[PDB]
């Protein structure tokens, strides 16, 4: 009555175990439940200098995005 | 004394949704996060409203809504 | 040779015992392009020091021949030795392992002769200051000596 | 037996869901596949701090008992902060296997946390004597300092 837990955001037992089996908290897995998600194909050519450069200076939110 | 509910929104991504009376201090709610996570709280510290929080804090003394999130942090030191 | 059983087993009596030319022995066998095997001449030297003077003189004499080749050598890194020396004796933490030395006096007492020396570069002054100040127990452990190297650091 | 597979999982995850501002990219093998031991990082000075506008490049560094054992974090180059050694490497807690590294620790909330120690070092044990010296001897030199640093890290 003083608290209580109504909700808690919890994996699959899928995602729990995978996540387990890595060591990585319970919820890691759980971007892969978002409606964005696309089940990416692309493989991982990008190198660290792009990735900066895609960054265009911009290094903090404006609140505008 | 009518009920909040608050979120703690832990850095490793998860979250945990209390149902809590305005007039209940927060040491209780940290003591249900500690133990529902397995975390002590020295080990750890709450933020809301970027201002740290005391275990005598309440919702309505730090003047919270429903659905106003609480963060947590892990305690870390250089070296 | 004499010298290098001298460093290898530092006793007083070994120090004087390599005759007058010792400093110029010691300077000459070192590295003086190297702050690490700098500083651990340095402190091999300084763990001899006793107040009495001939070894006193003796002990000041060999720290500013190693000094003075080492601190006029372009090769040489004078931040780098400070950095390394508070590592040695134990007063700044360094990510490989080194052997701690109990007793601290010798390299305070070296180091208070050493500062007032014109060889030395008044740029390293306040950094030894911010670590002799700092709470250590060997430095504790000779207060006096700790004590007297800060006042000629406050000089400075 | 876990590092590799769980680093692949953790770089497919950072591609989907990542701190804005951050970076974290795994360098290459001679094969061309990627090198998921070795990743080159970017962290951003947090807002409204001296650190403000710097990106900051570290390198993290894996082994086979990763996550049983932490990656060793290395600002190149290195940075001007009282918990950085002279080497770039950052030492914080969270980054000891033996106080307070936990195998659910993951590379964002060791980014974050590199992040958090930037504006907040102790002190008392500090990775080296140069910023430890302008802390304590003057505090608004201290964070000038800092601001020059950001300033020369700003990207573009």
């Amino acid at each position: 009555l003083d608290v209580l837990i109504v909700y808690e955001l919890t994996p699959t037992v899928e995602e729990k175990a995978k996540a387990d089996t890595l060591k990585l908290p319970p919820t890691f897995f759980c971007y892969k439940n978002r409606p964005d998600y696309v089940s990416e194909e692309e493989e991982d050519d990008e190198d660290f200098e792009t990735a900066v450069k895609k960054l265009n200076g911009k290094l903090y939110l404006d609140g505008s995005e | 004394n009518d009920h909040i509910n608050l979120k703690v929104a832990g850095q490793d991504g998860s979250v945990v949704q209390f149902k809590i009376k305005r007039h209940t201090p927060l040491s209780k709610l940290m003591k249900a996060y500690c133990e529902r996570q397995g975390l002590s709280m020295r080990q750890i510290r709450f933020r809301f409203d970027g201002q740290p929080i005391n275990e005598t804090d309440t919702p309505a003394q730090l003047e919270m809504e429903d659905e106003d999130t609480i963060d947590v942090f892990q305690q870390q030191t250089g070296g | 040779a004499d010298v290098s059983t001298f460093l290898a087993f530092p006793s007083p009596e070994k120090l004087l015992r390599l005759g007058p030319k010792s400093s110029v022995l010691i300077a000459q066998q070192t590295d003086t392009s190297d702050p690490e095997k700098v500083v651990s001449a340095f402190l091999k030297v300084s763990s001899v020091f006793k107040d009495e003077a001939t070894v006193r003189m003796a002990v000041q004499d060999a720290v500013d021949a190693l000094m003075q080749k080492a601190f006029n050598s372009s090769s040489f890194n004078s931040n780098t030795f400070l950095t390394r020396l508070l590592v040695h004796m134990g007063l700044l933490k360094s990510e490989d392992k080194v052997k701690a030395i109990a007793n601290l006096y010798g390299p305070l007492m070296a180091l208070n002769h050493m500062v007032q020396q014109d060889y030395f570069p008044k740029a390293l002054a306040p950094l030894l200051l911010a670590f002799v100040t700092k709470p250590n127990s060997a430095l504790e452990s000779c207060s006096f000596a700790r004590h007297s190297l800060l006042q000629t650091l406050y000089k400075v | 037996g876990i590092a590799l597979s769980r680093l692949a999982q953790e770089r497919k995850a950072w591609r989907k869901d990542h701190p804005f501002g951050f970076v974290a990219v795994p360098t290459k093998n001679p094969d061309g596949t990627m090198n998921l031991m070795n990743w080159e990082c970017a962290i951003p000075g947090k807002k409204g701090t001296p650190w403000e506008g710097g990106l900051f490049k570290l390198r993290m560094l894996f082994k086979d008992d990763y996550p049983s054992s932490p990656p060793k974090c290395k600002f190149e180059p290195p940075l001007f902060h009282p918990n950085v050694y002279p080497s770039g490497t950052v030492c914080l807690s969270i980054l000891e296997e033996d106080k307070d590294w936990r195998p659910a620790i993951t590379i964002k909330q060791i980014l974050l946390g590199i992040q958090e120690l930037l504006n907040e070092p102790n002190i008392q044990d500090p990775a080296q004597a140069e910023a430890y010296t302008i802390y304590c001897q003057n505090r608004v030199e201290y964070e000038k300092r800092v601001r020059a640093q950001a300033k020369k890290f700003a990207p573009s």
